[PDB]
């Protein structure tokens, strides 16, 4: 049940890995993986009904 | 569009009501989510919902307010501002639970020689600050729900002091969005600006937002509409200019659960 | 073991 | 598929322009923010970008234990007017201000919770007596369960409530808790009441606090010293550190700009002028 | 353009400088030739040229002048008007030889209630007439090169008479384009008109023009920019209206030959 | 492909010579060092070489925890003129001399950092009272964050700053830190200023220290005793040990030959004669 | 995710190995491997534009 | 396991 | 694993 992932290596001394094993049945006990996803800001930065083209007039 | 069409000219139709505008600055869909009905996967109350459709999902116009050089701003809460609006308000008070989205259309025209800019903000869970410095979270239900007439911002916090018989009402200072945060940052909330040289209306499409799939509409307001003068009204040279602001709002994809006798709230 | 050790 | 630690976009080389495309001109009335990049308004060179947003992800922003309360208990002899002191704390993130401010950048949140307990003790009198090593009991009393009235009453049996028995001087205690909300997310803000004032019924009955939902959200922590009291008096403090793990957040808000004043959004007089003097044309 | 784009709205970017305009009347490329670098077939000095690129080929704004009911016109010479402009002027004085093209952007806005029309002319080898009737071709280098501030037209030829110690300067009569030819025909030169009801700017792209591939920039001006009021400024009813004119110019594809110590010209 | 622990080159057998090749003669003016080996100037036998340079690699040279500071805190009763003592230290490797000298064999470096903390306490008075086991809090305050003013003010909540809660008598505390420089390498030496004195602007404003870059490089460590004070006074010291791991270095320098005098290269009078008497023709 | 390497054996009692596993996600947490490379001193000992032959005259 | 255990 | 575990 071991889970192997790679570290994004900062200052160097192939890819380096680390190993994780979950000891508990409840997922709340698990540490945070930090393997997170990014999204694009559109829903906040451009919530407009008509798609905007930046080179064209915002208002036409 | 070579065949005519434009961003500034819109027609909105919901039910037996149509709005036209020739000077819009596009439309905003809050968080990019269009209103929708409750999905089975997210459903919670097991009874057959009431869905009023055209009878309630139409445009209701509230009382026109007036913008002047001394205006500090106005606010409203949803669904509260619509509580007495036709068959929407009735379906609202007959049921324990309800959910709704809204098309908010703010109207304010003037002239090529006027100037000024209104910030129109749709705030999720718009909790406002009270007038007391000796007790907190104490604004009364009656004071918190102005209904259609809404409330207003002040430029100055002035604490209710009659301790014996307290005002028990909000005291929302404009530069703090009435909630202890700076107005300059309210743009992280879904919004539009009515800048008199550019446009005469603001249109916001608001989804149902909450931490629950459906809730008590009588106990809880999902959205706050805040309108504040980002740049003050000014005209030609008149020291006392005035122009009207009209709010028209339409419930969207609204549904209700838990039917019983009508709720008769003490609102005074 | 093959399966178990999942790898990412 | 883009991960929090992927490198950001490269700058692309761009040259002179003389055209009808107008990136620089826009209209913020629309409610949108102009998505411009430097190559839109100046001549740029090409740059292979290495920086990433890894540390500003929502998890990474909150991945810190933060102090939410200090509980005081002691171990003295219970006597006719004053009793041995056990402590009771209503679980919340609003007794302190730092994590509260961070969570309130958002309207709603979802997370598992990690509670870490740091326990410190000392001698309160210019005595000379001693005390053998103390064991502390931290009992979780959920809303509805019998709250303890005495350091030693029947409730501390904990047949069903979760308790931690902590030995002094050992590594700080730690447990995890799932998302326990009766909603699909925690509400940092609730614009409403828990009661509908009904005309027909008297006002005093219809009433309730603005912005408060269930009177007792998550129950309380009750801490005691299990040891019988020594002749010498020892006071102990329990600091609770809270960390949101596996967190999700919705609907961003402007941060708190003026001092917190109570569990709500209320602000107190004389704390409302945060910004300082600085003239329009002064760098 | 159905997707928005227009003749009247332009964005120009050169180096770290961007110009926007929402009321242009297109752009002019003199003699239909875009600025370019010196070709090997036409090259003459054998040394490796200096090419400053973004450091010198950017927009420099000169001093804003003011248009009134009594203005008769203004003139400038290139490269002279840019002789003190940042790294362009420095590269200019360190080298014996140099060549450059230019984007000239003339700026003059007003209002829907003003009127007037400026003729903007780019003249190759704009030799102007002197103030003397007792000797010819005698305007001094200092008087001939005003630098950035430029010179002006007069409506009247008034001859310098102090024979003992002569003014030694130009005396450019407006209806004769300061050179003995009628202004009405200056339209055979690359030009644009800023007519206040139509546009607020003039944009001209000027190639390097000369009878040589490269020359002394300190000794010789390739282009003259002449701005004359074709139709006089007028507003509402004010007897003394005024509006600003700003000149912004960018060297284009400029290159220099013959490096040595800096030229320190006697300019007074 | 040659690794730090590979054996060094074998000596090869070499015999008599009578030729025009002149290994021994050279010209150091060129800036080069003559790459000679013994078989170039004497008759050598063959030797299979086993020795390696394993221990003098850059990692191996620095693979030691070195003391960079001693912090003093205590746990006494805060009283109107004197307060309970917490400590503040500006992170640096220059408060001590040994590791500083080793790092300064080089102009620039890159490394992850391992900090180990040794904590010792004792009784300051000829009392007899006691003290229960102490817990220490080591908070990292990065440049910009609120520096603590009191052993117990709000800053110790550490909602975002990293803190270590150390229990006395347990194994010394230890954490790791990445390469945190705002440059691509740390600069052991900076030949410049952080400010350009501008003619047009007054001199007092243009000024700044020679060789100093950001006034506050890496922020500070703030240490406190979490326990409320005992009647008896206990003083504690925190020794910090620093070890550069995963290190890289560039541009070698001659080692410091005279006593350090401040954070820069400055030397003090009377410390400038390191070498000792020894005559030219005395073995 | 275990990593197996060999020890350069000093005083003896086949090749002997040791085993390493990384427990942490951040590469800064990793111990030092000591598996380092050597380089040749040329850039410091012989930084001259023209390559030098030790048997020939340094200056010609 | 084969892959996972890397060996050097 | 096969290789990895050496056995004696
Ligand atoms: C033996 C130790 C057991 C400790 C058990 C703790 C369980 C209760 C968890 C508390 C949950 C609090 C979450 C924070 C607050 C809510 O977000 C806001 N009031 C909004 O709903
Ligand atoms: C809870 C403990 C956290 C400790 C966090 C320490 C982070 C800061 C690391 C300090 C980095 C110092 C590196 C040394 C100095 C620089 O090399 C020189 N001034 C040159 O740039
Ligand atoms: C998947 O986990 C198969 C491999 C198991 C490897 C050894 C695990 C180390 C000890 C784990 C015990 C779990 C404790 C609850
Ligand atoms: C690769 O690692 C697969 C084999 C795993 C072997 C057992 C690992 C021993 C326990 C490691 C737990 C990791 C702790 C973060």
């Amino acid at each position: 049940g071991a889970q192997v992932s790679s570290q994004k290596v900062g200052a160097h001394e192939s890819t380096i890995n680390y190993t994780t094993i979950n000891y508990y049945r409840d997922s709340a006990s698990n540490a945070a993986s930090k393997q997170d996803f990014s999204q694009d800001p559109s829903k906040f930065t451009e919530p407009i009904k008509d798609v905007l083209i930046k080179t064209a007039p915002m208002l036409n | 569009e070579a065949c005519g069409y434009s961003d500034r000219v819109l027609q909105l139709t919901l039910g037996n009501s149509t709005i036209t505008t020739q000077e819009a600055a596009n439309s905003v869909v809050a968080y990019g989510r269009w209103p929708e009905y409750l999905r089975d996967s997210e459903a919670n109350p097991v009874d057959q919902p009431t869905e009023p459709d055209v009878a309630a999902c139409r445009f209701y116009t509230l009382d026109t307010v007036s913008w002047t050089k001394e205006s500090r701003g106005w606010w409203w809460k949803l669904p509260d501002a619509l509580r007495d609006m036709g068959l929407f308000g009735q379906n609202m008070y007959y049921h324990y639970l309800g959910r709704s989205g809204y098309t908010v259309h703010v109207q304010c025209n003037a002239s090529k020689f006027h100037q000024g800019a209104l910030g129109v903000f749709a705030v999720p869970e718009m909790c406002l600050a009270g007038d007391s410095n000796t007790t907190t979270m104490h604004t009364s239900y009656q004071n918190a729900n102005p209904g259609e007439k809404g409330g207003t911002f002040t430029g100055t916090f002035t604490p209710d002091n009659n301790q014996t018989s307290p005002a028990r009402r909000f005291c929302p200072v404009d530069y703090l969005l009435g909630n202890g945060t700076l107005l300059g940052n309210a743009f992280v909330f879904p919004h539009q600006i009515i800048n008199l040289r550019t446009n005469n209306c603001a249109t916001l499409v608001l989804p149902y937002v909450n931490s629950l799939s459906i809730d008590s509409m009588v106990k809880h307001n999902n959205w706050g509409i805040a309108i504040l003068p980002l740049a003050p009204l000014n005209f030609a040279s008149e020291s006392s200019p005035e122009i009207p602001i009209t709010l028209t709002i339409a419930p969207m994809c609204c549904e209700f659960n838990g039917l019983r006798n009508i709720t008769l709230p003490r609102l005074q | 073991a093959a399966a178990a050790s999942s790898s990412t | 598929a883009a991960t929090s630690r992927d490198a950001l976009p490269n700058t692309e080389a761009s040259g002179p322009t003389h055209s009808k495309e107008i990136p620089a001109l826009t209209a913020v009335e629309t409610g949108a923010t102009n998505p411009l990049v430097p190559s839109d308004t100046v001549q740029t060179r090409h740059v292979v970008q290495h920086r990433s947003r890894s540390e500003s992800s929502i998890e990474s922003f909150f991945a810190r234990g933060a102090c939410v309360t200090i509980m005081t208990v002691d171990n003295s002899a219970s006597t006719t007017n004053k009793d041995k002191l056990f402590a009771v704390w209503k679980i919340t993130y609003k007794d302190t201000v730092q994590l509260r401010r961070k969570l309130e950048f958002f309207t709603y949140s979802r997370f598992d919770m990690e509670l870490t307990f740091v326990v410190t003790a000392n001698f309160t009198e210019t005595n000379n007596g001693h005390a053998l090593n103390q064991v502390y009991q931290i009992m979780y009393v959920p809303p509805g369960a019998p709250v303890p009235e005495k350091w030693d009453d029947y409730t501390w049996q904990t047949s069903s409530n979760p308790s931690i028995f902590y030995t002094y001087g050992t590594a700080p205690a730690r447990i995890s808790v799932p998302y326990v909300g009766i909603s699909n997310a925690y509400s940092h803000f609730y614009d409403g009441f828990s009661k509908v004032p009904l005309k027909d019924q008297s006002a005093a009955l219809g009433d309730s606090l603005y912005g408060a939902a269930s009177l007792n959200d998550f129950g309380i922590l009750a801490v005691r010293v299990v040891n019988d009291h020594n002749p010498t008096k020892v006071t102990s403090k329990i600091r609770v550190y809270l960390k949101p793990k596996h967190i999700r957040v919705w609907c961003p808000r402007p941060p708190r700009a003026v001092a917190y004043y109570g569990p709500g959004v209320d602000y107190k007089d004389g704390t409302l002028t945060p910004l300082s003097t600085k003239d329009l044309t002064t760098y």
